[PDB]
């Protein structure tokens, strides 16, 4: 009894939580791109040691000699 | 010749080729009054409709047969349209081709079952269903036009070019003048009025085309109101009540500008309009500056021309000539371009017989209805 | 002043008061009018016949009762005046408008002159130094605990329907139809009109809503119970009349969820609510209808959730069950929340101080009110 | 060093980051802004109105979209600020900007404007040691080892294709065109609008986001298909609603290849990309049907990649061959293979000095990135 006879307009016997009941691609098969099997570890000793050089790392929309090609120096 | 009859959720009209008053005009709206249990004697009709509901209205309930386009019942529409054809003209519907129309968004199932029944209960020789921007800039007097419809349940902005459009390019939001009446109905209410049946809605809908003028900026207009009440002005209604609103007038159509006081996660028309605009060619864009063409019944209201030129003016550059054709009577206008319509014999070569739904079915409603 | 403030609580048929600290709001005094039946031979009497409690029950021949606030619908406020005037007296609380701030609650839908009047009562005639106006299912909320979920609950003479989650919850989504026991009482008694009996004044409405909450239930197959047979149970009044009843002792959802069978305009509190239910977000929606807060102080019977839950089932998207929740008693849950409330830091931020309230009042009421 | 390069894979739909060795996905998450949508005062609520995460994809009826990024473009730059700041969280980071390295993705052909504001962010309001950003596609590359490759691929917005060879660079040969995923969404409501279902809110368009990486599939035969009759079996919603199949499921991806449908005009991704086999030489081209690209996780669907097969022998000559995989994450690939790339040695030259970029800043970077 901690307000029965004190106040009689306090809720109880309520279920308000409404219950239910217990009751519960890779189409591989066409021809059109590959894929590879990660191991990056593998791609790493792929890409290992390329010592790519950038002398002169320029790739602007310069005009003023023939092309320009960057990450070019290696060993 | 033909048989013209313009539709609507609220104003449904009819009449014929040539004719320039639409021969039925009625809320076609459906009315059905207090069924109660005890006897009577004499009885009524079923369920009056409209103006059979209106002269009634006191036990009739008009509810709305059509929810922007979302029709209740085919059977209560049927009744609509049998008696309001033994209503108006009195005449079979074997005598001609049919004149009705339609707008999109509608699941094509919609219009098939309709020129179905159309086919089954009438057994009209031919028929013809269209949409009523088309009728709109076809009685304007153009090939190249935006226009834009605001009916009772409807929004739809119509870029045209030479005849051409896109789909892409019109726009559409099929919301309209009742929701304001649900608006302006629950704020009166908040100020202290009763409304509950729907006649409520029939005075206040009243009242609201009585009153809904437009002003430009409801800050200083608020300020003003506030300060000074002359502009709430008084309105006895049928009944000895008198209110007096002032701000409430103008700033109902104030929604159409902003979603917010309904809080649609929506735009406004004049930007949503201006994106319909921006759905076109940098040169067509001008012209529909220059063919700013206004339609639909709830825009007979004074103000919002300038309002939507001023939108758009701050919207476009200063180059951008802004030229509004604003016809005060777009309303019947549809009506009178579906008579014009019915009157070039090409169209009317143009038809919807019996064979082809009964042999070809329904898919030429899908390529010939337009 | 650091006292304990005053929380005054409000209801249409049974309105309450406290401190920010009681438990137990030492009065459950009814809302209603005491009167004179005929005009008192002899001047110099209990004036107006204030009568509360046992002064109610010391004598009854000219003793009219009412209601100052019908339905929530306050129209006049003398009656008010000493109402609260008695409350103020040392009687009640035995202390001072100075003497302790007050909370206080509002009932929604409302014109803002009733939020006027009480404060002009409340700060020109009594003298409140600190006072506030919230509403009643957050209360609730606070008393169940949840801050979120789909609030219900109805009063003596209004029923309304809030989604929540955290506390907010969309206007619009917001429901409301005031109409609850008082005119279940009205009809309990039409009821025995039928039947033939005592209708003279508001001595047999007491009588009928002893009997409403007293010898009265809810049952669930109307049709199936009319067509049943019973013996019909009594009643004893100080008369003793030893009434029969029946179909009549529970013929109140003809009145809930079908009063429109009255020849009336409404809906079903189920109607409205899953409505409110459906104006909010979908998948939300699904979620909250997990936690739907049940409550109602008049809403009292058993069986009746029941008949809710088959409304429910007629109305969810099927398989997604959702049982009965039977709260018993809901009255002290708003009261309960006021405590709770004005117990905590809230007042302090949400008062509304005779200062501010001298300076500019119905501005500050507003600017204040959310 | 602890100071591990943060790696960011900010693609259009799919958005991350990561870290180099950290192969593993660390945390998805989509890409936008969670705007907060109601109001209230009660307490028991989350504030901050910057919701992103759980509560942004559990309380979408409270929060709204907010997509600055237009085809990989964002507009405010704030809601990235925003973005990068709910990276920046401790939940997310755990660390700081300015302590260590960062790598990050971009769609090529963009402006360059936006990397320079990105990069003022990037440096300005966070001086982070080491930064580089580069194409996906080459991420990709680097991912699968190949040193041929024409990425094709797109994200939730963007179609490219991008024709390389150890890394040769032919910036006509490469081509793109700003087109994927939003507007199979818009495509799918359009279905939806003409179907009568109006989707138009931040949360419906999440489930509209549901249908479309949920109710999905081909055919290899357009019309031969589209011409039948379909079975329309309904499917459960999360709201309780279930809807049809509708053969317009898989009628949306070919929009990708008819987009003159939806009016504006374009080629074919496939063509695209033989125009850029065209483009190439003769011996190459050989290589190129040897080399074929896996990309974009628009592309689930089933034969997908059959009909693209078929529109290719539909162009190609002879003696194409083309085969496929047993794809494990199409998605996480380029952000995996950038992982890798921060994980290297010589890796150290690609970043960028924040010290010469608040020296000369941007059009150096321009110059030295490619
Ligand atoms: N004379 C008028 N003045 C102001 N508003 C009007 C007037 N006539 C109609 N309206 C508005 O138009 C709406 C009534 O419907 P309307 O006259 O547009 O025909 P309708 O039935 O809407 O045609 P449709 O349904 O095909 O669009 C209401 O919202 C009303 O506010
Ligand atoms: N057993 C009952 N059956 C039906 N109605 C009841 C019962 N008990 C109380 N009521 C009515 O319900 C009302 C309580 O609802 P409440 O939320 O307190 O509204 P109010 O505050 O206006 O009284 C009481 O005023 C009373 O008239
Ligand atoms: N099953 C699916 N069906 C359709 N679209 C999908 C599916 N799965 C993922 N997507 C979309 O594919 C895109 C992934 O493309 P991606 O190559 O990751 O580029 P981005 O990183 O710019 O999104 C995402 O936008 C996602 O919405």
């Amino acid at each position: 009894d901690p307000k029965y006879a004190d106040l009689p307009g306090i809720a109880r016997n309520e279920p308000d939580v409404y219950e239910t009941s217990d009751l519960p691609q890779e189409e591989l098969t066409s021809t059109s791109v590959e894929h590879i099997i990660v191991n990056p570890n593998a791609a790493y000793d792929k890409f290992k040691d390329k010592r790519v050089g950038t002398k002169g790392l320029d790739f602007s929309d310069r005009i003023g000699k023939t092309k320009r090609t960057g990450y070019e120096s290696g060993e | 010749a033909a048989l013209v009859v313009d539709n609507g959720s609220g104003m449904c009209k009819a009449g014929f080729a040539g004719d320039d008053a639409p021969r039925a005009v009625f809320p076609s709206i459906v009315g059905r009054p207090r069924h109660q249990g005890v006897m009577v004697g004499m009885g009524q009709k079923d369920s009056y409709v409209g103006d059979e509901a209106q002269s009634k209205r006191g036990i009739l309930t008009l509810k709305y047969p059509i929810e922007h386009g979302i029709v209740t019942n085919w059977d209560d529409m049927e009744k609509i349209w049998h008696h309001t054809f033994y209503n108006e003209l009195r005449v079979a519907p074997e005598e001609h081709p049919v004149l009705l129309t339609e707008a999109p968004l509608n699941p094509k199932a919609n219009r098939e079952k309709m020129t179905q029944i159309m086919f089954e209960t009438f057994n009209t020789p031919a028929m013809y269903v269209a949409i009523q921007a088309v009728l709109s800039l076809y009685a304007s007097g153009r090939t190249t036009g935006i226009v834009m419809d605001s009916g009772d349940g409807v929004t739809h902005t119509v870029p045209i070019y030479e005849g051409y459009a896109l789909p892409h390019a019109i726009l559409r939001l099929d919301l309209a003048g009742r929701d304001l009446t649900d608006y302006l109905m629950k704020i009166l209410t908040e100020r202290g009025y009763s409304f509950t049946t729907t006649a409520e809605r029939e005075i206040v809908r009243d009242i609201k085309e009585k009153l809904c003028y437009v002003a430009l900026d409801f800050e200083q207009e608020m300020a003003t109101a506030a300060s000074s009440s002359s502009l709430e002005k008084s309105y006895e209604l049928p009944d000895g009540q008198v209110i007096t609103i002032g701000n409430e007038r103008f700033r109902c159509p104030e929604a159409l500008f902003q979603p917010s006081f309904l809080g649609m996660e929506s735009c406004g028309i004049h930007e949503t309009t201006f994106n319909s605009i921006m759905k076109c060619d940098v040169d067509i864009r001008k012209d529909l500056y220059a063919n700013t063409v206004l339609s639909g019944g709830t825009t007979m209201y004074p103000g919002i021309a300038d309002r939507m030129q001023k939108e758009i003016t701050a919207l476009a550059p200063s180059t951008m000539k802004i030229k509004i054709i604003a016809p005060p009577e777009r309303k019947y206008s549809v009506w009178i371009g579906g008579s014009i319509l019915a009157s070039l014999s090409t169209f009317q070569q143009m038809w919807i017989s019996k064979q082809e739904y009964d042999e070809s079915g329904p898919s030429i409603v899908h390529r010939k209805c337009f | 002043i650091a006292n304990q403030p005053v929380v005054i609580d409000n209801g249409s048929g049974v309105i309450k008061a406290g401190f920010a600290g009681d438990q137990i709001p030492k009065y459950c005094f009814p809302n209603y009018v005491g009167r004179p039946k005929h005009v008192r031979v002899m001047a110099g009497a209990l004036e107006g016949d204030i009568f509360i409690g046992p002064k109610a029950e010391e004598h009854r021949g000219l003793l009219s009762i009412r209601y100052p606030m019908e339905h929530g619908i306050v129209k006049d406020w003398n009656d008010m005046e000493r109402i609260w005037q008695y409350v103020y007296s040392k009687d009640q609380l035995q202390t001072f408008s100075e003497e302790h701030p007050v909370l206080l609650t509002e009932a929604p839908l409302n014109p803002r002159k009733n939020r006027e009047r009480a404060a002009e009562v409340f700060f020109e005639t009594f003298n409140v130094p600190a006072l506030f106006i919230s509403m009643q299912a957050v209360l609730s909320l606070y008393a169940t605990g949840r801050t979120t979920g789909v609030v219900l609950d109805s009063g003596d003479g209004v029923t309304h329907a809030v989604p929540i989650y955290e506390g907010f919850a969309m206007p619009h989504s917001i429901m409301r139809i005031d109409i609850a026991g008082r005119d279940v009482s009205r009809f309990l008694r039409l009821y025995l009109r039928k039947e033939g009996y005592d209708f003279h004044s508001s001595s047999e409405f007491e009588i009928v809503k002893a009997i409403k909450e007293r010898a009265c239930y809810l049952s669930i197959n109307p049709q199936k119970d009319e067509t049943l047979e019973t013996e019909k149970a009594q009643y004893y009044l100080p008369d003793g009349s030893t009434i029969e009843i029946g179909p009549s002792r529970f013929r109140a959802p003809e009145l809930l969820f079908r009063p429109d069978l009255i020849g009336e305009e409404s809906e079903g509190i189920h109607e409205v609510l899953v409505f409110a239910i459906q104006k909010s977000d979908m998948d939300l929606r699904r979620t909250l209808f997990s936690n739907i807060v049940l409550s109602g102080g008049s809403t009292l019977f058993k069986g009746f959730g029941d008949r809710l839950l088959s409304e429910v089932k007629k109305l969810a998207p099927k398989d997604v069950k959702i049982r009965i929740s039977a709260p018993q008693e809901r009255l002290y849950s708003t009261w309960i929340g006021g405590s709770i409330l004005a117990s905590l830091d809230t007042f302090k931020k949400m008062w509304v101080s005779k200062k501010e309230y001298e300076e500019d009042g119905a501005r500050s009421i507003h600017r204040k009110t959310f």
